[PDB]
């Protein structure tokens, strides 16, 4: 038969869900994000194209926080991000009002894929059009996720997603295979800066805003910080050596 | 027509939505199998982490239940977190109701019966999975029972599942028409996860590295999982036999 | 959403008719006769079974002809299911009557009110309709004794005779043919079994294949009778349409 | 095509065809432009009448003492969104005796247009905003579209034509960002801005509106004979 | 009401006495306190003898269901967890207070029920008006290691005490024993001490004693 | 969010229900099962057609019990079948048990549950179930009595019937061994002739599967000393049992 | 004053050979005044018969509640309930309003048309069921109609000596209640002949 | 009732007695008011029996699913659940609770929660109608890091004290012993911690 791609919940003869994937299409278009895991954190990157003179740099946040200690940044549908992140906000508040502690980042990141595969049980309402990095430090470490609009995600040495994900994941291959012993977080930070100059070949078109957070047990003490000033500008200056 | 898109019959008495979960539920490229010890169960499912950048150590399909039921699924993950969650949620309030461990039996039914009302009921999809029960029940000693999409459960001397099931089920039809028994005949659960893993690597035809291996093992009053290493040392325990 | 599949079974069609409702009548066009003969003294239902099988056990079968409550009974035409659940909710509509006034319901109300259930079955819920047709046979002390009849549509007529079902047209074509305003309840016995027996898509109309009931004087009070086999038999031998 | 039924259903691309139309809906609304120094933010739209007999429709919706925005597409949606934002105000108000931040307020105006683009039933808004505003961090204006994106910037334009009046500002950026302290100046500016998107027209006293909020200048709405001063 | 339960080396027994009062006034001489929730679980109770009846009820209703669904016997800690948490949930107005017996796939259990929903567990209990006779010789006579004629007795002995030393008990002794291997069973009238002795005359009325006004044949068939 | 308060079962044209019709399909498609009534019990039999000889088909009962007078068993979709069992046992209790205090008659519980499989055929966002079932009970003021309920919701009292791939065969075979002076084993016999022939496979007391409604077991009750009650009309065969009576 | 003394009126019902007798008072009370003689207290469903003492308004409600249930119970079963049947059905239906019951006192009497055997039942406001082989008691005089049953009655007692017993017990105890009396019937069971007497008393 | 908590250099002892009183009847004098929620973490529990046994019950399972989904809960989860539910229906309950736990990282805590639902993490703690006749005996005898022995002899006499001095307390002492060689349980009878 034909037409099972327009209903949200219907399997197709070879068992797949094509809503998920014309989500997943959706994510593609969007722009280049990455995490990186280092030997105590973790540290986001995403690529903020300048549509215009007219934005107000720095301003235009798209690095998001949950709890204090949570890091995440999605490719995709911007506003469908949000919402994931204020659910996200929710679970995280919940499990700590009746547990005391932090929600540890695993259990984060089972309640947001169990939001996201929810989302693909009925055909009254559409799944997310984002790809989210996430992650942070608890009990047990550091730890980093990402999350496809399927509901599914797993733990990532590093992750990226995109339209420049390809190059960037090519990158993370390379700092992965030659640093078993861990990134320093610093390091990480100007590893994300680099990577992120680089996947924007693929996005060549515009021009781009870097936009860096991480969460370190040593350089943040374990919470979420947004990276200002002059270890931003100094791992600009790093990124724009290494591309040139 | 729609009988294709929900939950309703085909003119030929079929729900083609349940025959496309079915398909889905390969859509991981995954085989796994279930057999009884004397005092033990153990569950062997083949573990693919293409991904250089994926942390490994997440990249499971083996899930505690409780403290007495682990579960494997044969399916995509999110589907099968789904029914892991659901499953959790369900022995503990069976606990705090009844007073006792839910059975491994018991779980299964409770877990099909939901996948029938997903058959039945159009709002719902199927779950793109396949739920195979294992645990040593207080009752009935080593159970395998094993959920589908389309609410169907039973319980197995042995078990598998996955794109080459057919395979490794012939195998251990053989072997247990050859040892005229319903379990493997050993005291130590180690030697029948060997048993497992050989009549594994013999069915598919492949050999394996301590990373291509998730191994579960149901005990009186425990379920757990093996490590790495713990997977790496039958390996070589297997390697040594003839 | 899910409005794609929406059968949308209570609308017009462009001529002003329920689509549902002609459906459900054209099922109960195939349904075994039924036939009500109201006479002077009595009133006679008669209904025949369909595609009876030998091993069918008759003494316990029970699908034509249902009590309501001791003053009224039904001759059913269509699907059994549909119609045990309006008997249901007519029983105990009949007892709430009973119970609020002390008085037994008198007939056409028990009858408009199963009338109305289906007519908001015709207009509002999109649910299908109940494929049932009814014939009501029923004494009360206001218009002492009164025949029915009520389609999927929810409208209800009164009937000296009447029939539903299969062949309705040769069937009211003979009952117009041979009623009488004065005759008796006997003479509707033989009228009602004679029309069935010219009426039956079967080769012979055999005792098997028939359920049959009168309500009767009999003392100032009324009697429903629902023939046992054996009944059926002995007043088939009796009208000449079987032999002994 | 087939798949612009509702906005809960993806195109095989991976677009959302309710939630582009409603852009056009946007896109065919009368011009209006934002533009803001450091010390003010203005507020500039061309009104658009039925005929000669009737009024030139409102555009510019006050929504708290330090805070209003400028419609573009549907006027009944534009109120909805309005008043949800006046109501945010005032929850800030009265609970924690604060302004509420220009920021979350286009974060709250990007969450609310969201949920009316993933579930069944309903429609995203047809009508796009421009909020100026000036709280504790200065003056600020936002562009906000029914997808839900809200982007901060010293200035923009939507509705018919409005390309004109975006490269005008893209052009001018450097002379308006810094009109600080002197308010008919930065009115100036955005008379001019909006002037680029005109076409076989010109502003007249009923169809100019304008708008200024900033630094001991609560949000006001110039109308009629008092926009003649910049005409 | 004087009920109590006694475990021995190989399962466990109930006793109650059959006395059921309004108030000061003997409603029912004998009056059946043990109420079977399975065919091996038993249970014996006092308070409200209506709510007594209907959680047991109850509970043996959704204990059979429960035992069908998981295709096992009941299990004694089942039922004691869902009458504890229906008892708990109306706050002690069921009033019932219950002593529950039974054996399982697990073994034997005795256990006891307040009414406000908390349980204890022991090797002999008793609960009722007349609990504190019968507590007086099970702590006085109790030992580990009872047969099952011994546990017998002793419980026998108990409600024995209640019966003769309280005011809400009385009449017969009724016993039900479940043992490991055997089937439950229940001894109605274990005990019958309270015989009526013969009155000293009949008080049958000679025929037209009483005075009649109009007398009339009711119908009864339909 | 549940949008589906229409019927999924809609009127044709030509007056049919088409999913009674598809259900009344998949209940043909699957395997053969019957039941015989004699003059002292009545019986259920069915084929145990297992997928693998590693499952156990011994966990599965086709044949189940309903109260302790009244079984069923069923043909086609199993899932359906076990959910309908899980609903009757229930509805046995709520809707009669715990209202009189006595197990219902087997002609009400058979109602019932035909209330809900009529339900499934009107409510909104459903199917119809795709089972038949024969229910074969006894109580004491109808004695000893045997129904078929189909996905429509219809009920039918049977002298013997079989339902399922093999029921025109078994039906006819059923109408030419059927008399009125059965006695239980009599039936017993007669159904395992009849389940012979729809068995493709092997044929012993593993592969199929059969129980009677006949006398009272006191051995099953599981206590005595209450003289009223008996032990339960219902009983499954053991495969010792049907193996020794198949050597006939 | 409370619910259950506000009407008052007494029902008692005793087993004999092969029979069973139902008997209630007539008066119908607003404390003190006495306002109807003819409130009788027994109704009967095909064969069984049920007395109901206490609030006048709930003996009303439940008669037409129960005969609204039995009913429905002779059109599903094809059949007439029996006494036992009928006795669990009246349990349930109090018991359903646990914590607003219904202020009234039942009893059932009948003979069982299968077995033949003589029953009767009482109960309190929640649905407790007392099954008593000899004799039931229920109304404002409870203690009068307990005293005069346990002094007068042998089992086995003929249908006509039978009634003089349970007359004698039901007059002798409405003597002595303010709220009961005031005329009187009683009903004498043989599972195929059921006979109607009203007694004559004093009538103060 | 009386049961206390205390932390000691291996780990956490719990003490209670076995003393349940209907009234001024001991309606049974072998009373476990131990009660175990996770492996590690019990409690001690006071007030009404139903109450206490039924926090106790929803915290088992609370834990238990808590458990199944992340694994094992520290010692201050299971007293944060506790609160809630002594917190979120202080109209409707009343329940003492003493929470002890052990976990390899802060070798026992102990947490008491009295009417009304705060929460306070003390070395050790006392509750029950008997503690208050033992106060100045504990605040006299507590020191930090004591051994096994020393804290098993410690409670002995603080709940003899409290047997001695409280009706409502009696019966046999019990304790539960909660270290990384696991859970002990030890129990004293009359005839031993009286002579004390
Ligand atoms: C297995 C346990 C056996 N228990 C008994 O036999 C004993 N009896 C009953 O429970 C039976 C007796 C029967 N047949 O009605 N019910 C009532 O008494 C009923 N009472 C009434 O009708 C009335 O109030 C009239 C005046 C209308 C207002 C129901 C009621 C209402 C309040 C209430 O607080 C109780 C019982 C109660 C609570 C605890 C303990 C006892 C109670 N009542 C006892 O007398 C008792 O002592 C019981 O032990
Ligand atoms: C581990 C703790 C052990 N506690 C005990 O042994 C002691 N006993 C109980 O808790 C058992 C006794 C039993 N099983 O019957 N329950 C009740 O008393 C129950 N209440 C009742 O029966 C009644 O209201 C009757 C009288 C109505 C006529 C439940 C209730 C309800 C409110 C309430 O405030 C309490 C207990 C309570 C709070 C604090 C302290 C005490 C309490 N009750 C004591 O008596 C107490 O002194 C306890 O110490
Ligand atoms: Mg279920
Ligand atoms: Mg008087
Ligand atoms: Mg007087």
């Amino acid at each position: 038969g034909t037409g099972y791609d327009l209903s949200n919940s219907v399997f197709s003869p070879d068992g797949r869900n094509f809503q998920v994937e014309y989500a997943v299409k959706a994510v593609e278009n969007g722009t280049t994000s990455i995490g990186i895991k280092c030997n105590d954190g973790v540290v986001f990157a995403v690529e903020k194209l300048i549509t215009s003179k007219l934005l107000v740099p720095q301003k235009n946040v798209k690095i998001q926080v949950v709890d204090r200690h949570i890091g995440c940044v999605y490719s995709g549908l911007i506003p469908d991000g949000r919402h994931l992140v204020n659910r996200g906000r929710e679970e995280a508040a919940s499990f700590k009002k009746l547990y005391k502690t932090p929600i540890p980042i695993p259990a984060f990141a089972d309640r947001l894929g169990q939001y996201v595969q929810a989302h693909t049980l009925y055909n009254s309402v559409r799944p997310f059009g984002v790809s989210t990095i996430f992650g942070g430090v608890d009990k047990n470490g550091a730890h980093l996720y990402m999350l496809e609009p399927s509901g599914s995600y797993w733990g990532y040495k590093g992750a990226a997603t995109g339209k420049g994900r390809q190059s960037a994941k090519a990158e993370l291959e390379k700092l992965v295979d030659h640093h078993p012993e861990g990134l320093s977080a610093r390091e990480a930070v100007k590893q994300a800066a680099k990577i992120i100059y680089l996947a924007h070949e693929d996005n060549k078109e515009k021009d781009f805003e870097l936009e860096i957070s991480w969460c370190s047990l040593s350089e943040t003490n374990g919470l979420h910080k947004f990276v200002k000033g002059d270890l931003l500008q100094e791992a600009i200056d790093f990124a724009q050596k290494e591309i040139n | 027509g729609y009988d294709r898109h929900i939950t309703i019959f085909s003119p030929e008495g079929r729900l083609y939505q349940v025959e496309y979960a079915f398909k889905a539920t390969n859509q991981t490229n995954i085989n796994s199998l279930a057999v009884r010890g004397k005092d033990c169960t153990v569950v062997i499912s083949q573990k693919k982490v293409p991904d250089k950048l994926l942390d490994p150590t997440t990249v499971s399909y083996i899930f505690c239940i409780s403290r007495t039921i682990g579960m494997v699924v044969n399916g995509p993950i999110p589907d099968a977190r789904n029914a892991a969650l659901r499953a959790k949620a369900e022995a503990a309030e069976f606990r705090y109701k009844y007073g006792y461990d839910m059975p491994c039996d018991v779980l299964a039914k409770r877990m099909a019966n939901l996948s029938q009302i997903y058959t039945q009921r159009a709002y719902m999809r199927p779950l793109g999975v396949i739920l195979t029960f294992v645990s040593v029940d207080e009752e009935l000693g080593p159970s395998i029972y094993k959920t589908d999409p389309a609410g169907y459960y039973v319980g197995y001397k042995a078990t598998a599942t996955g794109p080459k099931q057919q395979e490794i089920t012939t195998n251990l039809e053989n072997h247990f028409k050859k040892s005229k028994i319903d379990h493997i005949n050993e005291e130590s659960w180690e030697k029948v996860v060997e048993f497992a893993i050989t009549h594994m690597i013999d069915a598919l035809g492949t050999e394996f590295s301590k990373n291509d291996l998730e191994v579960g093992v149901a005990t009186k009053d425990k379920f757990f999982t093996l490590s790495a290493e713990n997977i790496e040392e039958r390996l070589v325990a297997i390697a040594e036999q003839d | 959403g899910s409005r794609r599949y929406d059968s949308r079974t209570t609308i017009f069609s462009p001529e002003g008719r329920l689509y549902q409702v002609e459906y459900a009548l054209e099922s109960i066009s195939h349904a075994g006769t039924a036939i009500g003969i109201m006479a002077s003294d009595g009133i006679v239902l008669a209904a025949e079974r369909k595609v009876t099988s030998t091993l069918l056990e008759q003494d316990t079968s029970t699908e034509k002809l249902y009590k309501l409550n001791d003053k009224i009974a039904v001759a059913v035409a269509g699907l059994t299911a549909d119609a045990e659940i309006l008997i249901n909710t007519a029983r105990i509509h009949a007892q709430n009557y009973l119970k609020t006034y002390n008085e037994d319901i008198p007939v056409e109300i028990l009858v408009r009110r199963l009338s109305d259930i289906k007519q908001g079955y015709t207009q509002h819920g999109g649910l299908r309709p109940f494929g049932v047709s009814f014939i009501y046979a029923g004494y009360d002390d206001r218009y002492g004794y009164q025949l029915y009849t009520s389609n999927p549509s929810g409208n209800y007529t009164g009937w000296k005779a009447i029939s539903v079902g299969a062949n309705t047209s040769a069937a009211q074509t003979l009952l117009q043919m041979d009623y009488k305003d004065d005759m008796k309840v006997d003479d509707a016995i033989e009228l009602a079994l004679k029309t069935l027996s010219k009426t039956t898509d079967s080769s012979a109309l055999t005792y098997d294949r028939l359920e049959f009931a009168t309500i009767r004087k009999g003392d100032g009070e009324v009697y429903q009778k629902i023939f046992k086999p054996q009944e059926i038999k002995d007043i088939l031998v009796k009208t000449g349409i079987t032999k002994k | 095509n087939n798949y612009d039924g509702d906005t809960v259903t993806f195109s095989p691309t991976g677009r959302l065809f309710q939630v582009e139309y409603a852009l056009e809906a946007i896109k065919q609304g009368s011009v209006t432009v934002g533009l803001r120094s450091n010390t003010h933010a203005v507020l500039v739209a061309l009104k658009r009448n039925a005929d000669e007999l009737s009024s030139y429709q409102k555009k510019i919706i006050k929504c708290d003492e330090h805070m209003g925005l400028s419609l573009a597409g549907l006027a009944p949606d534009a109120r909805v969104l309005s008043n949800y934002l006046r109501q945010q105000c005032n929850y800030s108000s009265l609970v924690f005796n604060r302004k509420l931040a220009v920021e979350r307020a286009g974060h709250l105006l990007c969450d609310k247009a969201q949920k009316n683009t993933q579930s069944y039933g309903g429609r995203p808004y047809g009508v796009g905003l421009l909020i100026i505003g000036y709280d504790k961090s200065g003056a600020h204006l936002l562009e906000f579209q029914p997808s839900g994106n809200v982007t901060e910037l010293y200035g923009t334009a939507i509705g018919a034509r409005s390309q004109g009046a975006k490269t005008y500002l893209e052009r001018t950026l450097d002379t308006f960002i810094k009109i600080d302290g002197n308010p008919d100046e930065l009115i100036k500016a955005g008379v001019e801005a909006i002037s680029q998107s005109l076409r076989d027209e010109s502003l007249t006293v009923d169809n100019l509106s304008i708008a200024i909020v900033g630094k001991d200048t609560p949000f006001t709405i110039y109308d009629g004979e008092a926009v003649a001063k910049y005409i | 009401t004087t009920i109590v339960g006694v475990k021995f080396n190989n399962g466990v027994v109930i006793a109650a006495d059959t006395r059921s009062t309004q108030g000061p006034i003997v409603a029912d001489k004998n009056c059946a306190k043990l109420h079977r929730i399975s065919p091996k679980i038993w249970c014996a109770g006092a308070g409200t003898a209506a709510d007594t009846e209907a959680v047991t009820q109850l509970i043996g209703s959704n204990i059979e269901l429960h035992s069908l669904y998981t295709s096992r016997e009941p299990r004694v800690v089942s039922a004691l967890q869902m009458l504890k948490q229906h008892l708990f949930k109306y706050q002690g107005h069921i009033g019932a207070y219950l002593i529950v017996a039974g054996v399982d796939p697990t073994g034997s259990h005795l256990f006891s029920i307040h009414a406000h929903g908390s349980t204890d567990v022991g090797y002999y209990l008793s609960l009722g008006s007349g609990s504190l006779a019968a507590m007086a010789v099970l702590e006085s006579h109790w030992k580990q290691d009872l047969t099952k004629e011994e546990a017998i007795k002793l419980a026998s002995d108990a409600i024995q005490a209640g019966i003769w030393n309280d005011l809400g008990s009385g009449s017969n002794v009724d016993v039900c024993v479940m043992e490991i291997g055997k089937d439950a069973e229940y001894l109605r009238n274990y005990l019958t001490p309270n015989v009526r002795e013969e009155k000293q005359k009949s008080y049958k009325f000679p025929r037209g004693t009483t005075a009649v006004l109009k007398e009339s044949i009711v119908n009864i068939c339909d | 969010t549940d949008r589906y308060s229409f019927s999924l079962t809609t009127f044709s044209p030509s007056g049919k229900l088409g999913q009674i019709d598809y259900a009344l399909t998949a209940v043909k498609q699957g395997v053969t099962s019957l039941g015989i009534k004699a003059t002292n019990g009545v019986v259920i039999a069915t084929e145990k057609k297992s997928s693998s000889p590693l499952a156990m088909s011994e966990t599965l009962s086709k044949v189940s019990l309903l109260t302790p007078d009244i079984g069923a068993v069923y043909s086609g979709m199993g899932p359906d079948y076990r959910v309908l069992v899980d609903k009757s046992r229930k509805v046995a209790h709520t809707s009669y048990k715990r209202i009189y205090g006595e197990y219902p008659p087997t002609k009400l519980l058979v109602s019932e549950v035909a209330k809900i499989m009529q339900e499934a055929t009107q409510s909104g966002g459903v199917r119809p179930f795709g089972v038949s079932l024969l229910i074969a009970g006894h109580d004491e003021f109808n004695g000893f009595s045997l129904y078929q309920v189909d996905p429509s919701g219809s009920y039918f009292p049977w002298k013997a019937t079989a339902i399922g791939k093999g029921s025109v065969a078994a039906k006819t075979f059923l109408e030419k061994r059927w008399n009125d002076e059965l006695e239980l084993e009599d039936a017993i016999h007669i159904a395992l002739l009849t389940l012979k022939e729809s068995v493709e496979g092997e044929f012993n007391g593993d592969t199929i599967e059969l129980a009677i409604i006949g006398d009272e077991n006191p051995d099953l009750l599981g206590y005595t000393g209450i003289p009223t009650d008996k032990g339960p009309r219902f009983r499954k065969l053991t495969s010792q049992e049907i193996n020794d009576r198949l050597e006939a | 004053s409370d619910p259950s003394s506000i009407n008052g009126g007494i029902v008692v019902a005793m087993t004999g050979k092969d029979c069973v007798a139902i008997a209630c008072d007539l008066r119908l009370g607003s404390q003190s005044l006495g306002v109807s003689n003819k409130f009788e207290k027994i109704f009967h469903y095909g064969h069984v018969f049920l007395g109901i003492t206490g609030l006048a308004t709930d003996v009303t409600t439940l008669n037409e509640m129960f005969r609204y249930k039995t009913n429905l119970y002779k059109l599903k079963e094809e059949r007439a309930i029996e006494p036992e049947t009928f006795t669990q059905l009246v349990s349930s239906s109090l018991y359903e309003r646990r914590f607003g019951p219904y202020f009234v006192g039942p009893v059932v009497a009948g003979i069982n048309s299968k077995s033949g055997k003589p029953f009767i039942a009482g109960f309190d406001l929640i649905g407790c069921i007392d099954e008593a082989k000899d004799f039931i008691v229920s109304g404002t005089a409870s203690d009068q109609l307990f005293g005069m049953c346990e002094s007068l009655y042998e089992p086995n007692l003929e249908p006509e000596d039978l009634f003089e017993t349970i007359s004698q017990a039901l007059l002798n105890a409405a003597d002595r209640d303010a709220l009961s009396g005031w005329g009187a019937v009683v009903y004498i069971i043989k599972k195929d002949e059921v006979v109607k007497r009203y007694l004559k008393m004093r009538q103060d | 009732t009386s049961i206390m908590a205390v932390t000691f250099k291996d780990g956490v002892i719990l003490g209670a007695d076995s003393r349940t009183t209907t009234g001024a009847y001991i309606a049974n004098r072998v009373t476990d008011k131990l009660t175990r929620v996770h492996d590690k973490i019990w409690c001690c529990r006071s007030g009404s029996a139903a109450d206490t046994q039924a926090i106790a019950d929803i915290v088992q399972y609370h834990l238990e699913l808590y458990t199944s989904q992340y694994g094992t809960p520290s010692t201050e989860t299971a007293a944060s659940v506790f609160k809630e539910l002594c917190y979120e229906n202080k109209d409707n309950l009343t329940a003492g609770i003493i929470v002890a736990g052990y976990d390899d990282k802060n070798k026992g805590e102990v947490y008491t929660i009295p009417l009304g639902g705060s929460v306070h993490k003390l070395p050790y703690a006392i509750a029950g109608s008997g503690s208050t006749f033992i106060y100045g005996y504990c605040d006299k005898n507590f020191r930090e890091n004591m051994s096994k022995e020393e804290t098993v002899d410690f409670i002995k006499h603080s709940l003899s004290q409290a047997i001695k001095w409280d009706g409502s307390s009696g019966g046999v002492i019990r304790m539960v012993v909660l270290t990384a060689a696991g859970v002990e349980r030890l129990i004293f009878y009359p005839d031993e911690y009286e002579q004390l």
